[PDB]
């Protein structure tokens, strides 16, 4: 549901998916996907 | 002839492709017959291409290492090590002979029905089989799949005698070492063969028109280290270079007749063996397709859709004689889906992640794009490189040769391209395989715990330079 | 000379985990000290453990086929396979010689200071190194990362004096093969190093408390058919057994005094060499814990948070003196997220994704949960086998001993653990892993397209047996 680095930096960034959304193949949560709440932090 | 035989899924030829789906079709429920023109089954992979060529590499591989500076170097020291080459040869029969009855008893196993013959459709629900006594049989189904795999492309002006002169199946079972020997063409397929027998004790060259060893889709980079390192345990390679005929004479020996590819420094090498290796065509010969409409793609190919249909619907086609690589994994694959697809499923393949892999020693496989690819196509990539001469393993064994290269998208670090040349590369490239469909990146295949110490741990630190920037041990 | 110098880390130990924390702790900016107190660098793992023993078992594994049957088989005759101990230990020394050789020099490249030294914690920001002749050099440092490592369990009223008596260390430097030999305890480094003897020419017997060879969370049903094996191929072990004690005799001979672990069936067997191994555990002597209020636990390990920080906030412990399992890869991860981890980031590591690995050959691998620790779970789950006698390249291999099974949660098709007894079987559970990570199912496993033929197609083929009723070749 997580690929393992997508995971790790959520936590690095003390946040998790609930709010963004899935993407890539098994419906894994990807690290792009990650990147993009990551980067909605800061813009916001 | 007889009396006609009723069925759901008609799959005409037994390998690969064919006896998968035939069993696929089975397992799901289908009234399957599949008819195989050979007398054993498998195809070609099984009994000409990929098994042989493997048992024969594997065996020629220890021998090398028995007789060359392997062993005395490792403590095991024998006195004398001769070749037994037709006690080799039974080797990888007896290989093959248990492989080919295995498929057999798979098919009593889920009722698949195995008719004998040189099958041709005859109607838009009919084959008919015919044995070369005259016999005959005649299937009225539902489907027909067609599986006719491939054969040799041959050498215009070049005629293989299968002696002498001989394709991949005749360099498989060599009588005797030939002291030279020439190989046109440096694919898969000839890399591969030439080394078994120059591992052997030949003195093997490969003459190729382009300017590459190992086949299309690899990369540039780990191609020519790949040939560099062949270089190095014997093999000779002549690339960019063409072939203007070659010549049988008085006393046994070959001539070939090369020449620059582009210009002109005509040359002769003269051989005792002439493996020829410059391609592999896809084969309908007298199935009945003129006959019922069906073109062919301008290679000799069968233009199927995406659910594995021809121009007549309920009339498929998957494996080497329908586009994609001709791997044999890639027929299963299409073979499988195809007939899902039959059974009302949904059928996705994705050609970018079918790993393509060499067997020589040290072995080369990858998936995904090249350089060259990613390049061509206007992507923005980086790359992470660790050699095995750093994994622990590998220096553990005494054998150190090649690298993992790693291609990530710069901006969203996903894997577009694994490649390895060394030790265990084609177990390796699974591994890969599978991160890539899962749209990995290479930062979450460097977090995976890979287990110490492994082959494997420079996978993980291939991707771990290409998306920190450096590895640990590199 | 001897004079105070200063770090961010400085790190007590350079096996796995300690010197690649080092590493890279220095590359992410930190002044980085590792202090060692033996002469060469990497642990034990690196000096007298996994690869040295890797040397052996690989080099043991060509003398068992130029010896036997195998080589015969594949058509290389050989005169007479004499061996040469000095020459195979030869090569031992040489790759390990070689690896800390390049721990030295990656030092140098990514600036981490050296120091030699018996290191003290001498204060909550102070560490005292004491030189092989009282020599002394001490670290101000912001954090002190310990990475002291394990050493041997020694075994009730036995003593290893390392020439008859030996342990793991002495077992990887016998002097000539040892016509009888007796191992206590068959855990991994057991059936391991007793493979090794037991190939060279060596008589011996694995004697052990459990009823299980290999060590904890191994997996019953593999485990009985890894004995089984073991078995055929000559090595010879006693169950539910206990070693009372131990005499060493008068010509030079060792007399083990035996008996059932469940009641007292006594009995002696004496032997040339004594294996003593009945397990590692964690060393942490002289390091000044005691004066510095932390407690180890009853086991001995230094009891660490989430972010493997002790009692005392900027003093961190990683590696086999804390928690989990005793394994290189396991010590090296914690070294990586530790130290990434007072950078700033996150620190979460799953120990239920790291797998486990033995050697021997057929090699067993496994990563996940056994059937038994998931039935004590009360975790509902589902089976699939596939024998390698049924894969393409073992068999094609003259290698088909084993079978690959992965446990699949019943109703989520979710795969829970995945199990390999068989060739190649290392480097396959790194597949394994890397679908464990991503939470992987069955299914995920089946769609993935392995190349052919390989080993990996046995991995593809139980967890399509898993998910859906049945596999393809099987
Ligand atoms: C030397 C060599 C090495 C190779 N190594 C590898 C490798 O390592 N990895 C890999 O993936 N691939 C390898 N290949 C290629 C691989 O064999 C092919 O991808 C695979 O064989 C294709 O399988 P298939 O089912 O498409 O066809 P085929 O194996 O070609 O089978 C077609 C079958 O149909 C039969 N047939 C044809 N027409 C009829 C008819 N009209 N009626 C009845 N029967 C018919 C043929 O007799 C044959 O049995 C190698 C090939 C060669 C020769
Ligand atoms: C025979 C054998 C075979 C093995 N095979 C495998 C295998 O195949 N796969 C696998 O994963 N694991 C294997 N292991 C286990 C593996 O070695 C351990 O998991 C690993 O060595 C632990 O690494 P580490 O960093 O925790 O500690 P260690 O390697 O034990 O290193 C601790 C280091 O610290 C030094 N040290 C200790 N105290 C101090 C101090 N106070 N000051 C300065 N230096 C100090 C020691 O000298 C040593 O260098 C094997 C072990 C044995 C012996």
């Amino acid at each position: 549901r997580l690929s393992p680095a997508a995971r790790n930096i959520l936590e690095k960034h003390s946040l998790d998916a609930s709010q963004g959304t899935a993407t890539g193949p098994r419906g894994i949560f990807t690290k792009e996907d990650a990147l993009k709440l990551v980067q909605l932090k800061q813009t916001g | 002839a007889d009396q006609p035989i009723d069925a759901d899924v008609t799959v005409i030829g037994s390998g690969p492709g064919g006896y998968v789906a035939a069993i696929k079709a089975a397992q799901l429920g289908f009234k399957t017959v599949c008819i195989e023109k050979n007398e054993t089954l498998g195809g070609t992979c099984l009994n000409v291409g990929c098994i042989p060529s493997k048992a024969l590499l594997n065996n020629s591989h220890y021998y090398h290492m028995a007789h060359g500076k392997d062993f005395a170097s490792r403590g095991i020291e024998m006195s004398e090590v001769r070749l037994n080459l037709d006690k080799m040869m039974e080797q990888k029969s007896t290989a093959v002979k248990a492989l080919t009855g295995g498929i057999a008893h798979l098919f009593k196993q889920n009722k698949v029905v195995h008719v004998n013959g040189y099958g041709k459709i005859t109607g838009k629900n009919q084959v008919t089989a015919t044995k070369a006594d005259g016999g005959t049989q005649v299937i009225d189904t539902k489907n027909i799949l067609i599986a006719t795999g491939s054969e040799v492309t041959p050498f215009p002006g070049i005629t293989i005698d299968e002696d002498t002169i001989v394709s991949s199946t005749g360099a498989l079972s060599l009588k005797k070492v030939p002291e030279k020997m020439v190989v046109i063409g440096a694919g898969v397929i000839g890399v591969e063969l030439g080394s078994v027998w120059q591992r052997l004790g030949a003195d093997v060259t490969a003459v190729e028109f382009l300017g590459h060893v190992g086949g299309v889709g690899i990369d540039m980079e780990i191609s020519k280290n790949f040939q560099r390192i062949l270089q190095k345990q014997g093999f000779k390679f002549k690339l960019n270079t063409k072939v203007t005929g070659a010549t049988k004479k008085s006393d046994g020996k070959i001539d070939v007749s090369i020449e620059a590819a582009s210009g002109g420094k005509a040359e002769v090498i003269t051989c005792d063996v002439l493996l020829v290796c410059i391609g592999r065509r896809p084969f309908t010969k007298n199935l009945g397709l003129e006959e019922l409409g069906i073109e062919l793609d301008p290679r000799g190919r069968i233009p199927v859709n995406t659910r594995f249909q021809t121009k007549i619907p309920n009339i498929y086609a998957i494996g080497d004689v329908v586009a994609g690589p001709m791997l044999a994994h890639k027929a299963e694959d299409e073979g499988i889906i195809c007939v899902e697809g039959m059974a009302g499923g949904a059928v996705h393949i994705d050609y970018n992640c079918v790993p393509s892999v060499i067997y020589t020693h040290p072995e080369v496989a990858w998936v995904g794009k090249s350089e060259e690819q990613l390049k061509e196509e206007g992507i923005e990539y980086k790359v992470g490189k660790f050699p095995f001469a750093a994994n622990s393993r590998a220096k553990t064994n005494a054998d150190t040769d090649g690298m993992v290269k790693i291609l990530g998208q710069k901006s969203t670090d996903r894997v577009l391209g694994a490649h390895i040349l060394g030790p265990g590369a084609g177990e390796m490239v699974n591994e890969a395989a599978l991160a890539l469909e899962y749209g990995a990146s290479c930062e979450d295949i460097a977090r995976v715990c890979h287990a110490h110490p492994t082959l494997s741990e420079a996978f993980r630190e291939a991707n771990l330079a290409a998306s920190f920037g450096k590895s640990i041990n590199f």
